């Protein structure tokens, strides 16, 4: 590191190309080999071999693959101060703007641009991986989130999942605030580029592996969010109205996430969850920002729309994330004896208040093909004929709703013969009625088609509306076959009960 | 076709908020500009001109804004054809029940 001036011939431009390359390997082992120590306040010849990784990736000359054989040492650098850094994101900026893809892979694969692009972003996140920068994640999740699936989103989770759990906390807090505050801040754009930071990013990031305990993020988050929400709705543009929604699901979905895996002391003792919503040491139980919260959530779906066609696709979104927001909250508190009937059910629509009509469409058709096991057919006939003498995600279970609805099912099942109060009987008032829509008919026939276990002991009641919804025609397709085999099947794997025979309607439906 | 991609291209480029982006963009307006003038398309230069002058108007576009009235994008110059020698001065005349449960918690 004393004679860096002797090979000036090298580095530079007009320059054989592979010497540079020569360079970059010499500084490489130069690096591995010694410690820490040519990275901070000009140790030794610092500011001499500082200007040679700049120039060296800062230069158009070189071609794409071979800056990534230079972005690969990014770990020695990136833990020190200001002043240079600002530089090095200059160059890194520059290289990006000018030496990607427009958009999001626009570019038929295969052909030698898509090859050094690839090349390129596994070597970025290779360095993001062991080197937990809070720069360099913001370099990427703007050039991701211009789109939903770039073409390697799943390289993209896999990374953020190895980031998110490595110790030493006081970084985490870091990235999740430089998250938050560049999701948080004006900076006007769209709101599918406003949205899918808390759908991709910060989602992967609390979900995966933080901590059991991280409440630093939940500090600085408590008011933050309810101030937000709080607000009125000014309909003037579309353009501030729908950034409006946007901060307010996404707000909804930090909170159901930061909800959902934190114990109940954390959140509804007599600690600094409280005590951190309020001012100090009160004399409260457990319950000020959950009523707070829970009162707009309530508010939030049971909301008639009998006047407005502005932007209705994104309430849809909206109330579907207050749902799940909801039914969070109400997993991660008391569990009391009967609370999810009046507050997820008890819509009472004498003023238009009801639930169902507004999260689910009611203009998009469901597709339900043919088939295109045997031994489940031949096991379900022995076992019949002896008696008598996870999940797919085809078009209706990816619906957002259907995977919290089963937990809270199956919670209900194993937390505590008439009937089952409003979780059961309102249902079977809605889907053993001919004048309920037809797709919320179909919600409730998939639920209980997942949660056929559980609807068991109660086939007796669930007989006419199953066969009834296979037998009568509005269905659609060729009277769609691919429900109407799930319902039969359940509908004849639960014999020994529920009496098939001994009503006429019955009867003739059969 | 193609001329349509780079439009797209520029309203991307201006939608989204990056200080070069601002630059790159003038850039491609300078191109297309040099492209429309040389190319005998007078047409299409004035009514692009015209639909992005309505662009810029609806929204901000507000730093991009004071780079093009520090840079210079107005209408055809000349004559309102393809064939003068006017100078920029047409540019700068244009531009100077359950109420119960919620305390049960």
């Amino acid at each position: 590191l004393q004679h860096w001036k002797k090979c000036d011939s090298w580095w530079a431009k007009d320059s054989p190309l592979e010497t540079k390359m020569a360079v970059l390997a010499l500084l490489a082992k130069i690096l591995q080999i010694d410690s820490s120590v040519s990275f901070n306040t000009s140790h030794g010849s610092f500011p001499e071999v500082f200007t040679t990784y700049i120039s060296l990736l800062a230069d158009t000359k070189l071609d794409l693959h071979l800056k990534g054989q230079a972005v690969t040492l990014l770990p020695f650098f990136t833990s020190l101060t200001g002043g240079s850094l600002e530089e090095l994101r200059r160059v890194l900026e520059q290289l990006i703007v000018a030496h990607f893809p427009m958009q999001s892979r626009e570019f038929p694969p295969g052909t030698p641009r898509f090859n050094n692009y690839v090349d390129c972003m596994k070597k970025f996140l290779d360095a993001l991986e062991l080197s937990q920068s809070p720069m360099l994640l913001e370099l990427m999740t703007e050039v991701l989130c211009r789109e939903q699936q770039h073409v390697m989103e799943e390289l993209f989770q896999s990374s953020f999942r190895r980031i998110a759990r490595r110790g030493s906390c006081v970084t985490q807090v870091g990235l999740l605030e430089s998250v938050y505050e560049m999701f948080r801040k004006d900076d006007p754009r769209l709101s599918f580029t406003r949205q899918s930071f808390v759908d991709r990013s910060l989602l992967t990031l609390l979900w995966h592996c933080s901590l059991d305990a991280l409440r630093e993020f939940f500090s600085t988050i408590v008011v933050d969010a309810i101030d937000v929400l709080k607000s009125r709705f000014t309909k003037l543009n579309e353009s501030t109205f729908d950034t409006q929604i946007t901060k307010k699901m996404g707000y909804y979905k930090i909170l159901d996430v930061m909800y959902s895996r934190l114990p109940k002391d954390d959140v509804h003792a007599k600690e600094s969850k409280i005590n951190q919503v309020f001012h100090g040491s009160c004399i409260t139980e457990g319950n000020e920002l959950t009523k707070t919260l829970i009162k707009l959530c309530y508010d939030a779906f049971t909301e008639n729309m009998a006047g407005e066609n502005q932007l209705l696709e994104r309430r849809r979104l909206y109330h579907c994330a207050a749902y799940n927001c909801a039914i969070s909250v109400i997993c991660c508190v008391f569990n009391e004896l009967k609370f999810y009937q009046g507050f997820l059910f008890s819509e009472k629509p004498e003023k238009n208040l009801l639930i169902f009509e507004n999260l689910i469409d009611l203009k998009r058709r469901y597709n339900f093909p043919v088939e295109v096991r045997k031994k489940k057919y031949i096991e379900i006939r022995k076992e019949a004929r002896e008696a008598a003498n996870e999940l797919e995600m085809d078009e209706l279970n990816r619906h957002e709703c259907m995977a919290p609805l089963t937990a809270l099912v199956k919670h209900m099942h194993r937390s505590l013969p008439r009937d089952l109060p409003s979780w059961m009987k309102f249902l079977h008032g809605k889907l053993g009625n001919p004048i309920v829509p037809l797709n919320i008919r179909l919600f409730l026939a998939k639920l209980v088609i997942n949660t056929e276990e559980v609807f068991r002991p109660y086939a007796k009641h669930w007989l006419s509306p199953l066969l009834q919804l296979a037998a009568s025609e509005n269905n659609g397709g060729e009277g769609i076959h691919y429900m109407v085999v799930e319902i039969v099947a359940t509908i004849l794997s639960w014999t020994g009960l529920a009496t098939p025979t001994g009503v006429p309607k019955d009867e003739v439906l059969a | 076709e193609a001329s349509n991609q780079l439009i797209n291209h520029i309203e991307q480029f201006l939608d989204t908020n990056e200080t070069p982006y601002f630059m790159k963009s003038i850039d491609c307006i300078r191109a297309f500009r040099e492209e429309a003038i040389k190319f005998s398309e007078e047409q299409r230069f004035n009514n692009f001109l015209k639909a992005l002058q309505e662009k810029v108007e609806i929204k901000q576009l507000n730093h991009f804004w004071e780079i093009v009235v520090q840079d210079g994008i107005t209408l055809i110059t000349k004559e309102e054809a393809s064939g003068s020698s006017v100078t920029a001065e047409e540019a700068k005349k244009f531009l100077a029940d359950v109420d119960d449960l919620l305390d049960m918690i």
